[PDB]
């Protein structure tokens, strides 16, 4: 059980790590293509990209 | 000091309408590129009008310095939306000058962002509590303004509107002129539904 459990908390972790926005304006992608232009969205997308 | 706030909601918007309106001293948007605000849908969006000098109008910004956005007006360092600022002297123009307006010199706590400053009363300024007498350390804020039109082209009296509208809060509102249209299921394609977007 200990391997199926661990294995699940990993990809919980992983999966859920999505959902931060690690400094950038927002945590997905389409938002800030749809919300900014690409002279200024490219720092944003490095930050999340990092 | 004391500034409009026009709640805005329920409607359609535009912003083309405001790039022949005028050539504005500044049109400056932080955190939406100006030429996207007719696609997405916002928020509850506010309007806060006023005039200041022309000089004064780079205070208007997330952090800056200034006795104006210092003790009159304050913005967010996370703030979304953006200004509007027009040198208004064609129809400010009194050659006596006028003064019908009025701001801070010290305030005793500086100002949050987005909050009015409505005690426009006396002020004190430091010992030898005046009590309402404006004597000696208790130095009224309340200073004119310059604006005539014999004054510097910089010192002219500017017109400014500051468009602060969040994002996803709520069941948007102010989305633009983008045209619906018919509903389809069982393909994979791509969608937005004011302004969620996704495939």
């Amino acid at each position: 059980q200990d391997v199926v459990n661990q294995n699940a908390q990993a990809l919980n972790t992983l999966v859920k790590q999505l959902s931060s926005n690690f400094g950038a304006i927002s945590s997905v992608l389409n938002d800030i293509l749809s919300r900014l232009d690409p002279p200024e969205a490219e720092v944003q997308i490095d930050r999340l990209i990092t | 000091y004391a500034w409009n706030r026009k709640r805005i909601s329920n409607c359609v918007a535009d912003y083309s309408v405001l790039y022949n309106s005028a050539s504005f001293s500044t049109f400056k948007c932080y955190g939406v590129s100006p030429t996207k605000l007719n696609d997405l849908c916002f928020t509850n969006v506010y309007a806060d009008s006023f005039v200041i000098r022309g000089d004064e109008v780079r205070q208007i910004a997330p952090g800056q310095t200034g006795k104006i956005a210092d003790y009159n007006y304050k913005l967010p360092d996370d703030f979304t939306g953006c200004v509007i600022a027009w040198n208004s002297n064609n129809l400010d123009s009194k050659v006596g000058g006028n003064y019908n307006y009025l701001y801070r010199l010290f305030r005793k706590s500086n100002l949050k962002p987005f909050e009015r400053d409505i005690s426009t009363e006396i002020y004190q300024a430091g010992s030898t509590p005046c009590n309402g007498v404006e004597g000696f350390n208790c130095y009224f804020p309340l200073q004119s303004y310059g604006f005539q039109p014999t004054n510097g082209v910089g010192y002219q009296p500017y017109r400014v509107v500051v468009l602060s509208f969040e994002l996803l809060h709520a069941p948007a509102t102010v989305c633009g002129p983008k045209k619906s249209t018919n509903l389809v299921k069982n393909k994979c394609v791509n969608f937005n539904f004011n302004g969620l977007t996704g495939t």
